[PDB]
RNA sequence: CGAUGUCGGCUCGUCGCAUCCUGGGGCUGAAGAAGGUCCCAAGGGUUGGGCUGUUCGCCCAUUAAAGCGGCACGCGAGCUGGGUUCAGAACGUCGUGAGACAGUUCGGUCUCUAUCCGCCACGGGCGCAGGAGGCUUGAGGGGGGCUCUUCCUAGUACGAGAGGACCGGAAGGGACGCACCUCUGGUUUCCCAGCUGUCCCUCCAGGGGCAUAAGCUGGGUAGCCAUGUGCGGAAGGGAUAACCGCUGAAAGCAUCUAAGCGGGAAGCCCGCCCCAAGAUGAGGCCUCCCACGGCAGCCGGUAAGGACCCGGGAAGACCACCCGGUGGAUGGGCCGGGGGUGUAAGCGCCGCGAGGCGUUGAGCCGACCGGUCCCAAUCGUCCGAGGUCU
RNA sequence: GAAUGCCGGCAUGAGUAACGAUAAAGAGGGUGAGAAUCCCUCUCGCCGUAAGCCCAAGGGUUCCUACGCAAUGGUCGUCAG
């Protein structure tokens, strides 16, 4: 037998592709599926993904946003069915793969260190001219 | 009562009506009868299940005679499912339905000669303050002159796992037949890899 | 616990350890054959097959890679022109470990011969 | 600690029954296929120098 | 050594 | 005395074994006005038991006193 | 996580500034908080004229921790500050206006007027 | 008295029941709710802080509750040493003085190696009348045993109101236990990268050592983990305690009792989980070998089998256990995938330059999931029945 | 037959603790009856206000060469104060 053959067999009817390829240092909204004592809203959650843990169809990555002057941090799951969509709202570049520090950096530092990705910008922009 | 031998898989976790629901796999079939113990002949009832096809070159005579007055394959493993006589020649994963409880025995991993701290949670000693030489040891392990012993069964430190252990009542989450898979919620003992047993739970 | 890790410790620290790796790896490419312990001769074939297979490849990064590791220019130069020819068509499996009969006197340590294959 | 110290001589017939377990085993032999000498297995022959049924070093 | 005083 | 709760414990200081082991040590609780006296003084449980029901008595009737006065 | 001597911001305007939990509220002896359970805290720092001063031993519930809080869907949501809005013993809060985000959790432990008042709930 | 180490704390508990809680009750000056009092009951539980060396006690905030005692006031060959309990010093006090103090004050050496019993783990031997490979019965042990809130019933019964049930039915907790690593969060001693100083290779470039037993720093797989996840306490059957009865004499009445029967506890037996036939009372079942040769014994060579040796293992201190040994995927290599790091070197282009851009998600790359006989588990050896009597 | 007697011998603890700084080793070649431990070469590591060099005190042949390995050397020894 092969056992990770088969948990990818079993995870195969839930991982999703419908989703955009993102970076740690990207900003992205994720549009959360969330329910509200009655019915089910759709939530934005916009911020820098400072976070992307792989593990296959578990993946998850962490996106972090300043909240009414307060910082927050929420971690999805890649492949939940509770999201919706996930907008690039922009192509920010890092020189590592996890992006903690930018928890003890002002604004002006933040912007300095993750400038925009004019390669992966330009990249984006190439694509959609799929008419 | 209903069993059927297993190979735990691997862990993950699906989603089911918005909710992340942690999962064991477990290749559960199939299982071939290979002898019935009934009353008469043994004094009690179970069903003596195979499982996993051996290499026939690795199957000394005696076990290969007690294949052959059952007409089955050379397996790897023989294990009893106590008050169980299934219906037909062979036990697979549709003996369950997802949403059913199930026990699952497994052996545990093996800490080896285990401290008083991991096998039995003891709190050690302190680590500043004078301590010394004790911070993981278990302290007294008695009174005085009476009774002047320790008692059996005293806590102490000496080899942890690698032992049968059954947790109770899992929700069968899934079986997917074509693969000979069952999904339990939660944990269960022992590595992957690991020989399972499946039964019917037993609470209520 | 130990459970499913991966390499000896063979009583040294990390940076002794890597510097036995090396060491061996020198000698061995250099007489082709060697005389350790058992524990040593197993734990070489996975440290010198890699240098053998970034010999195969040739190119100038397996040779800077290679480097760090025997740094001997003409070792590292016996290494890709002499040596890796021989195993061109072998996939893998450039270095076997066979066991010595008598045990060496003054500890009775058990010996073995690791050698490059032909 | 307090000094722990054996209270009594242990007896000829304790002592000796501790060394019950002591005595050693014989080494295993098999004779080699090419010179018939008894060497351990799964060894380089030291006597001729053969393995696998050929010459692997000189004796 | 303490003492039984 | 059926409102008087009297602790028995440990004295404080020097005494060796003896302070280490023995119920010198004598609180005396009023239990409706919870006022207490303390005695260590001597070794006895016996004599400072007495010796703090003497002040504890002497303690409340100046305070009855007191009362009554200020009436 | 919030336990005795952990200090939490007041996301209100009751005065208080900072509240040191004194208590976990919930049941005999739980060692932690989290978010939507009550602590017993005592008032650490507060500004001039506020409705509760230094001092004072009060309620609040949690509204935000440092330590993630995990959630069914397998998501998980973590905050910058351990922070609190004191309550009345009515769960009711004791200030006018919420300041900062507040985790989902509060609505569904019956803490709506908090939810309400906060400007953005996550 | 040729030494029985003394307070408190810590750790580890175990027992008692005169019971703090939870369960079951009778009486009540018991309307309900909440109490009081006594009876049964020791299964489980019995919080975190401030003060003080404290025990004790007070206080804060909670709790179902914050029980009381025994075990050398349990436990210093288990730890601590704040106190007590030597030698220094000082205050008060006493003494002419030297000195003295259940008076105070600051300080003041707590001993690596366990022989026997006991305890926790793990083997070796023999036994269990043939010799073997499996699978098991469970005598008898052990584990476990807590409890709260809210909601519905129902704002009903009860009560002037305030308040506010029984019974039954849901949901959610706390602490504890077992297992687990999908997720969350740790570690991850060399898996990747960045950085300084110095010395070296080989001058540039690119690298290597050392700065810890990782030089430092940012990260980090598998594993091992809790802060993370799943699950447990039962349900149910039986016999009871206090208590309440039915029928019922003695004793025309009465009586739970003398004959008989019922109900009745978180407790008792079983039930659940784990160990267990050295259970010498050594059990049962399925299967395999078979009357060998030589003077209830001996000795050889064998059978079924097993061991030795070897490659290994989420098994493990050794031992054991488990898997594999060329008719082979057991480890190592190699290959693919995962995963980590985060765009190698070299070259080209822009800049005076530090650098930047491109090639490029590149290069490197532990353990994870697989594939592949490239390397190594070569070749073998030794044990091992012939079955007591009735 | 006892004096924690005296002198000596031999047991037990026990194949147990330990083998004296965690600066660190690997291989090849030589010698020899015998080599992890001696010699040679290469690789690696450690000290470098020292763990290098020179005096004085103290020690008194421990210096050099050949020949040796019973004991000394905490193992071994062909080596050595
Ligand atoms: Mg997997
Ligand atoms: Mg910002
Ligand atoms: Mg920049
Ligand atoms: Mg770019
Ligand atoms: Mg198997
Ligand atoms: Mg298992
Ligand atoms: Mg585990
Ligand atoms: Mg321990
Ligand atoms: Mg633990
Ligand atoms: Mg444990
Ligand atoms: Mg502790
Ligand atoms: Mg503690
Ligand atoms: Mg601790
Ligand atoms: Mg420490
Ligand atoms: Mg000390
Ligand atoms: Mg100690
Ligand atoms: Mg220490
Ligand atoms: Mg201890
Ligand atoms: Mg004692
Ligand atoms: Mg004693
Ligand atoms: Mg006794
Ligand atoms: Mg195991
Ligand atoms: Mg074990
Ligand atoms: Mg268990
Ligand atoms: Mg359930
Ligand atoms: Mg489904
Ligand atoms: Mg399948
Ligand atoms: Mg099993
Ligand atoms: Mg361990
Ligand atoms: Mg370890
Ligand atoms: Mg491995
Ligand atoms: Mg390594
Ligand atoms: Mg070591
Ligand atoms: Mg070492
Ligand atoms: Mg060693
Ligand atoms: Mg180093
Ligand atoms: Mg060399
Ligand atoms: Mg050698
Ligand atoms: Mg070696
Ligand atoms: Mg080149
Ligand atoms: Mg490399
Ligand atoms: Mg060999
Ligand atoms: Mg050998
Ligand atoms: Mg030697
Ligand atoms: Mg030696
Ligand atoms: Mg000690
Ligand atoms: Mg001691
Ligand atoms: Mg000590
Ligand atoms: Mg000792
Ligand atoms: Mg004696
Ligand atoms: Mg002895
Ligand atoms: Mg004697
Ligand atoms: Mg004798
Ligand atoms: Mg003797
Ligand atoms: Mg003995
Ligand atoms: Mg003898
Ligand atoms: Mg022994
Ligand atoms: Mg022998
Ligand atoms: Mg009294
Ligand atoms: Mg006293
Ligand atoms: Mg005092
Ligand atoms: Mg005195
Ligand atoms: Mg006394
Ligand atoms: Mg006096
Ligand atoms: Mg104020
Ligand atoms: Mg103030
Ligand atoms: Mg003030
Ligand atoms: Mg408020
Ligand atoms: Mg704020
Ligand atoms: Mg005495
Ligand atoms: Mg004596
Ligand atoms: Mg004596
Ligand atoms: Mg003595
Ligand atoms: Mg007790
Ligand atoms: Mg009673
Ligand atoms: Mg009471
Ligand atoms: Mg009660
Ligand atoms: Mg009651
Ligand atoms: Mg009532
Ligand atoms: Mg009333
Ligand atoms: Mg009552
Ligand atoms: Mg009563
Ligand atoms: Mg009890
Ligand atoms: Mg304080
Ligand atoms: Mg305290
Ligand atoms: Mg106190
Ligand atoms: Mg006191
Ligand atoms: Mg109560
Ligand atoms: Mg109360
Ligand atoms: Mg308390
Ligand atoms: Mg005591
Ligand atoms: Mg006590
Ligand atoms: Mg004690
Ligand atoms: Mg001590
Ligand atoms: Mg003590
Ligand atoms: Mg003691
Ligand atoms: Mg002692
Ligand atoms: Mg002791
Ligand atoms: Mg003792
Ligand atoms: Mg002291
Ligand atoms: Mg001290
Ligand atoms: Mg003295
Ligand atoms: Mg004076
Ligand atoms: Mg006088
Ligand atoms: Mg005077
Ligand atoms: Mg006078
Ligand atoms: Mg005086
Ligand atoms: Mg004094
Ligand atoms: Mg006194
Ligand atoms: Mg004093
Ligand atoms: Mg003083
Ligand atoms: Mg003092
Ligand atoms: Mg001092
Ligand atoms: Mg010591
Ligand atoms: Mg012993
Ligand atoms: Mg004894
Ligand atoms: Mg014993
Ligand atoms: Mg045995
Ligand atoms: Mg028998
Ligand atoms: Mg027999
Ligand atoms: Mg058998
Ligand atoms: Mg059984
Ligand atoms: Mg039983
Ligand atoms: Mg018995
Ligand atoms: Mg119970
Ligand atoms: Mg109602
Ligand atoms: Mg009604
Ligand atoms: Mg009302
Ligand atoms: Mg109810
Ligand atoms: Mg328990
Ligand atoms: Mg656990
Ligand atoms: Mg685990
Ligand atoms: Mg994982
Ligand atoms: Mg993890
Ligand atoms: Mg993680
Ligand atoms: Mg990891
Ligand atoms: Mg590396
Ligand atoms: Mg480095
Ligand atoms: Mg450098
Ligand atoms: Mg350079
Ligand atoms: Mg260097
Ligand atoms: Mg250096
Ligand atoms: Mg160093
Ligand atoms: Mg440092
Ligand atoms: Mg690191
Ligand atoms: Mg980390
Ligand atoms: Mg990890
Ligand atoms: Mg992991
Ligand atoms: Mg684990
Ligand atoms: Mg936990
Ligand atoms: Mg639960
Ligand atoms: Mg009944
Ligand atoms: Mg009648
Ligand atoms: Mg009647
Ligand atoms: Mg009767
Ligand atoms: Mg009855
Ligand atoms: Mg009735
Ligand atoms: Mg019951
Ligand atoms: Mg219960
Ligand atoms: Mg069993
Ligand atoms: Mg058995
Ligand atoms: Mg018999
Ligand atoms: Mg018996
Ligand atoms: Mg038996
Ligand atoms: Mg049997
Ligand atoms: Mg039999
Ligand atoms: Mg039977
Ligand atoms: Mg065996
Ligand atoms: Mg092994
Ligand atoms: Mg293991
Ligand atoms: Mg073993
Ligand atoms: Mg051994
Ligand atoms: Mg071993
Ligand atoms: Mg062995
Ligand atoms: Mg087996
Ligand atoms: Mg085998
Ligand atoms: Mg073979
Ligand atoms: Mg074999
Ligand atoms: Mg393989
Ligand atoms: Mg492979
Ligand atoms: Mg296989
Ligand atoms: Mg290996
Ligand atoms: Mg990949
Ligand atoms: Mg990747
Ligand atoms: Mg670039
Ligand atoms: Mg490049
Ligand atoms: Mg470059
Ligand atoms: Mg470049
Ligand atoms: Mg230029
Ligand atoms: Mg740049
Ligand atoms: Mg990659
Ligand atoms: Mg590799
Ligand atoms: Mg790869
Ligand atoms: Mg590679
Ligand atoms: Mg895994
Ligand atoms: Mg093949
Ligand atoms: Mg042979
Ligand atoms: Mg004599
Ligand atoms: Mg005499
Ligand atoms: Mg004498
Ligand atoms: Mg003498
Ligand atoms: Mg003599
Ligand atoms: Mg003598
Ligand atoms: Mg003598
Ligand atoms: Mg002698
Ligand atoms: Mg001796
Ligand atoms: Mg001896
Ligand atoms: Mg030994
Ligand atoms: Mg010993
Ligand atoms: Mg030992
Ligand atoms: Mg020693
Ligand atoms: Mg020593
Ligand atoms: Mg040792
Ligand atoms: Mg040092
Ligand atoms: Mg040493
Ligand atoms: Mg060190
Ligand atoms: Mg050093
Ligand atoms: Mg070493
Ligand atoms: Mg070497
Ligand atoms: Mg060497
Ligand atoms: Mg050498
Ligand atoms: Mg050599
Ligand atoms: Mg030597
Ligand atoms: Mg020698
Ligand atoms: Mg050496
Ligand atoms: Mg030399
Ligand atoms: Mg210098
Ligand atoms: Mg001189
Ligand atoms: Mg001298
Ligand atoms: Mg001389
Ligand atoms: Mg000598
Ligand atoms: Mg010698
Ligand atoms: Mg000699
Ligand atoms: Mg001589
Ligand atoms: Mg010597
Ligand atoms: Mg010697
Ligand atoms: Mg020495
Ligand atoms: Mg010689
Ligand atoms: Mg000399
Ligand atoms: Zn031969």
């Amino acid at each position: 037998m092969n056992r990770g053959a088969l948990i990818k067999l079993v995870e195969s009817r839930y991982v999703r592709t419908d989703l955009p390829e993102f970076r740690p240092g990207d900003t992205v909204r994720v549009s959360y599926k969330v329910k509200e004592g009655n019915r089910t809203r759709i939530q934005d959650f916009e911020g820098i993904v400072i976070r992307i843990r792989r593990n296959g169809f578990n993946t998850t990555f962490t996106v972090r946003k300043v909240s009414y002057g307060v910082g927050v941090e929420r971690i999805f799951p890649l492949h939940s069915p509770l999201i919706q969509k996930i907008d690039i709202v922009q192509r920010g570049r890092a020189r590592r793969a996890k992006l903690y520090f930018i928890r003890n950096l002002s604004d002006r530092e933040i912007r300095r260190k993750l400038r925009a990705d004019r390669k992966r910008i330009d990249q984006d922009r190439a694509a959609e001219r799929a008419a | 009562m209903k069993g059927i031998l297993g190979v735990k898989v691997g862990m993950t976790r699906i989603f089911r009506d918005d909710r992340a629901v942690p999962v064991t796999v477990i290749l559960a079939g199939p299982c071939p009868v290979v002898q019935r113990r009934t009353p008469e002949k043994d004094g009690y009832t179970a069903v003596q299940l195979g499982f996993l096809p051996q290499n026939p070159k690795r199957v000394n005579r005696p076990l290969k005679g007690h294949f052959a007055k059952a007409g089955v394959e050379p397996v790897r493993i023989l294990r009893e499912i106590r008050d169980f006589n299934p219906e037909g020649d062979t036990v697979t994963v549709e003996i369950f339905k997802p949403g059913e409880r199930v026990d699952v025995t497994g052996t545990s991993k093996g800490r080896g000669f285990a401290g008083v701290m991991k096998r039995w949670n003891f709190a050690g000693g302190p680590d500043s303050h004078g301590a010394h030489k004790i911070h993981r040891h278990p302290g007294s392990i008695g009174n005085r002159k009476t009774p002047g012993r320790v008692y059996k069964g005293k806590k102490m430190a000496g080899h942890y796992g690698a032992e049968r252990v059954t947790v109770m009542n899992l929700e069968v989450v899934d079986v997917i037949p074509e693969e000979n898979l069952l999904l339990v919620k939660g944990a269960v003992p022992g590595p992957n890899g690991g020989l399972v047993i499946v039964r019917e739970t037993k609470k209520a | 616990m130990r459970h499913l890790k991966s390499g000896r410790k063979l009583n040294r620290h990390s940076s002794h350890r890597l510097a036995l790796y090396r060491n061996q790896a020198k000698s061995l490419l250099t007489h082709g054959r060697i005389t350790t312990t058992v524990p040593k001769a197993k734990e070489l074939r996975g440290f010198v097959d890699h240098l053998i297979h970034l010999a195969k490849r040739g190119d100038l990064h397996a040779r800077r890679l290679v480097l760090r590791d025997l740094q001997d220019v003409k070792l590292v130069r016996k290494l890709f022109d002499e040596i890796a020819p021989r195993y061109r068509d072998r996939q893998g499996g450039y270095t076997r470990v066979l066991k010595l009969a008598e045990r060496r006197r003054g500890d009775g340590a058990p010996l073995a011969l690791v050698e490059l294959v032909e | 600690a307090k000094h722990p110290v054996p209270k009594k001589k242990t007896s000829k017939a304790r002592r000796d029954a501790r060394r019950s377990h002591h005595a050693l085993t014989p080494p295993t032999l098999v004779p080699c296929p090419e010179c018939k000498a008894m060497k351990p297995p799964h060894t380089v022959c030291p006597e001729c120098g053969y393995y696998a049924g050929r010459k692997v070093l000189e004796v | 050594a303490a003492a039984k005083c | 005395m059926d409102e008087i709760r009297i602790d028995v414990m440990r004295a404080s200081g020097p005494g060796g074994d003896g302070v280490n082991t023995t119920d010198s040590a004598v609180r005396v609780v009023h239990l409706p006005t919870g006022i207490m006296v303390t005695c260590q003084d001597s070794r006895s449980q016996i004599k400072n038991r007495e010796k703090a029901l003497m002040i504890l008595r002497s303690r409340l009737l100046e305070m009855k006193r007191a009362e009554e006065a200020e009436r | 996580m919030i336990q005795p001597q952990t200090y939490l911001e007041v996301a209100d305007n009751t005065g208080a500034r900072k509240i040191m939990c004194i208590r976990v509220l919930k049941g005999s002896n739980a060692k932690y908080a989290t978010v939507g359970d009550v602590i017993v805290a005592s008032v650490k720092e507060a500004i001039p004229r506020g409705a509760v001063k230094e001092g004072d031993v009060v309620k609040a519930v949690v509204v935000r921790t440092k330590k993630e809080i995990k959630r069914p869907d397998g998501s998980a949501i973590r905050f910058d500050d351990n922070a609190a809005v004191i309550i009345n013993n009515q769960l009711e809060p004791r200030g006018t206006r919420v300041f900062g985000p507040v985790a989902r959790e509060l609505r569904e432990k019956g803490f709506m007027k908090i939810v309400s008042l906060a400007p953005e709930v996550l």
